[PDB]
DNA sequence: ATATCTGACACGTGCCTGGAGACTAGGGAGTAATCCCCTTGGCGGTTAAAACGCGGGGGACAGCGCGTACGTGCGTTTAAGCGGTGCTAGAGCTGTCTACGACCAATTGAGCG
DNA sequence: CGCTCAATTGGTCGTAGACAGCTCTAGCACCGCTTAAACGCACGTACGCGCTGTCCCCCGCGTTTTAACCGCCAAGGGGATTACTCCCTAGTCTCCAGGCACGTGTCAGATAT
């Protein structure tokens, strides 16, 4: 035995992939786990969740600011397609609605 | 300048004392007419 | 007493109508829409009865409602479940 | 808190007759001078109490 | 007692992108919020597939055709190419 | 004039709180719930999870309601604007 | 037979949930002024509407054959417990900076000429 | 037809709240390592119901010229906005008070060491 260290270090990954292997076995959703799903699944919640965060964070930097708030989040579903359709069922608490108009509304 | 590397804790400090002193005192007490 | 739903006020209704960027506002609207957020209640504070009922709780939790809410296909972030 | 202004209500002052104690709550260490007089309503079981 | 959430965890991965910025504790929520509901939607998804197919066990496939279920745009093939390449290197 | 409601729209799209008064929507929230079933009671919480999923709601209504008076060539909301929104949203 | 155990069964205080009272002062409700709107309703350049004569191809066979299904072989799959022990949230507390308040400037909408 | 004026949107100062690195704790399921279950990938082996061109009439289409209708013109008068006037209830924060949970109680009377 050995001094103990993440299985996501080995795989290249960035979340508990220890805890992913006990929530897909444990919430009955096969009899079986293969030994790279979880390690997928951890690749595949990085990887997205990474992808918005750069999203947030930009969302950020275009209001000028420093400290993340559920506006540059939704901000953030809202400059992208991909998530405007991910999170077309979502509510974000706090995150208010893009500022929009018709131009219908308009003076002249 | 040098100040506010007081200022920093006496600010707080002033307030900590204050509030320990006033939890403390708490903690030691028409119509007629016939 | 305000309990027939005139308690939602004319100018909080207007103002949630605001931030969806209407312009004029007829002025039967702000009771149409008392009748609807009635409506939405009849379902989701009665499906989120029906989860509280699954443990059979005197406290409504905020899993409670976000149960309700994920049946009905409208879910919600920052409470959590 | 209660528990002072009762007592400091029944102390220093003559404007009471009588006061209700658990033999548990009031038992311990209150020093109720004031008092001429006592009835156990009940004796514990535990005696000496 | 623990209850289940990434808090740490995704603000260990804002150093991916963005160092320089902080996170309020609403926005926390909202992205701890976030995981466990694509969380949801995948095991769901590859599980209605592993169903469909009898099996006993879940494997890289069944979750790269759930990914493709959850997107239709690139990030799909994206997410599918992380996976296979996570899986690889830890095997190897 | 009859027109810097156009400011008002901005404000609000700026702002992103809760806008109905708590107090107001708690009673409804608990008189809804206590002639629909006896002794429940609300965490904070479950209240404010319900405020804003049905001002998130009343938000896309005004937003399809909006689409709907600018697809009839007005600029008014008058409320079968709002009956349109329901049956074409199946509701 | 005996030591002493597992209820009987109660009031100790902790926690937070949860209610109602008295205050300010935020804001809701009542209203004109008046504009400007949803709406009523004739106008003729433009396409819904349906035959006749007709072009594009829908339709029902016969049977070839690149793939599809069963369901057992056999060696490779994950299961499975339980050793150690690093991670992990609690959580206690700053130590400020960051977004949100308080005072007043560049730029806009309104008035009609 | 482009000014003067009465008001914001946006700018600088302010102040303490709401973060995020500690500063460790110590609870635990993650990671290691054998043990052991049973079926996954392999894979023949039954034999096929998608597609390949014959024979024959069906449906879609172009063309034509009525005549309903949408896009448009302007005006009609009543109801939404802009703004002032005044009344109340949303929020503050307070103390009251009680259900859930934990814990000592204890000694009795039901059970066994």
């Amino acid at each position: 035995r050995a001094k103990a260290k993440t299985r996501s270090s080995r795989a290249g990954l960035q979340f508990p992939v220890g805890r992913v292997h006990r929530l897909l076995r444990k919430g009955n959703y096969s009899e079986r786990v293969g030994a790279g799903a979880p390690v997928y699944l951890a690749a595949v919640l990085e990887y997205l969740t990474a992808e918005i965060l750069e999203l947030a964070g930009n969302a950020a930097r275009d209001n000028k600011k420093t400290r993340i708030i559920p506006r540059h989040l939704q901000l953030a579903i809202r400059n992208d397609e991909e998530l405007n359709k991910l999170l077309g069922r979502v509510t974000i608490a706090q995150g208010g609605v893009l500022p929009n108009i018709q131009a219908v509304l308009l003076p002249k | 300048l040098t100040e506010e590397m007081l200022l920093k804790r006496e600010e707080r400090a002033r307030k900590r004392r204050l509030q320990a002193a006033r939890r403390a005192e708490e903690h030691k007490n028409p119509m007629v007419r016939y | 007493l305000r309990d027939n739903i005139q308690g939602i006020t004319k100018p909080a209704i207007r103002r949630l109508a605001r931030r969806g960027g209407v312009k004029r506002i007829s002025g039967l609207i702000y009771e149409e829409t008392r009748g609807v957020l009635k409506v939405f209640l009849e379902n989701v504070i009665r499906d989120a009865v029906t989860y509280t009922e699954h443990a059979k709780r005197k406290t409504v939790t905020a899993m409670d409602v976000v149960y309700a809410l994920k049946r009905q296909g409208r879910t919600l972030y920052g409470f959590g479940g | 808190s209660e528990r002072r202004d009762m007592v400091a209500d029944f102390q220093n002052r003559n404007d009471i007759f009588v006061f209700l104690l658990s033999t548990r709550a009031g038992g311990l260490g209150i020093n109720l001078t004031a008092a001429d007089t006592v009835i156990f309503y009940d004796s514990d079981w535990n005696p000496t109490v | 007692s623990r209850k289940e959430s990434y808090s740490i965890y995704v603000y260990k991965v804002l150093k991916q992108v963005h160092p320089d910025t902080g996170i309020s504790s609403k926005a926390m929520g909202i992205m701890n919020s976030f995981v466990n509901d694509i969380f949801e939607r995948i095991a769901g998804e590859a599980s209605r597939l592993a169903h469909y197919n009898k099996r006993s066990t879940i494997t890289s496939r069944e979750i790269q055709t759930a990914v493709r279920l959850l997107l239709p745009g690139e990030l799909a093939k994206h997410a599918v190419s992380e996976g296979t390449k996570a899986v690889t290197k830890y095997t190897s | 004039p009859g027109t810097v409601a156009l400011r008002e729209i901005r404000r609000y799209q700026k702002s992103t709180e809760l806008l109905i008064r708590k107090l107001p929507f708690q009673r409804l929230v608990r008189e809804i719930a206590q002639d629909f079933k006896t002794d429940l009671r609300f965490q904070s919480s479950a209240v404010m999870a319900l405020q804003e999923a049905c001002e998130a709601y009343l938000v896309g209504l005004f937003e399809d309601t909006n689409l709907c008076a600018i697809h009839a060539k007005r600029v008014t909301i008058m409320p079968k604007d709002i009956q349109l929104a329901r049956r074409i949203r199946g509701e």
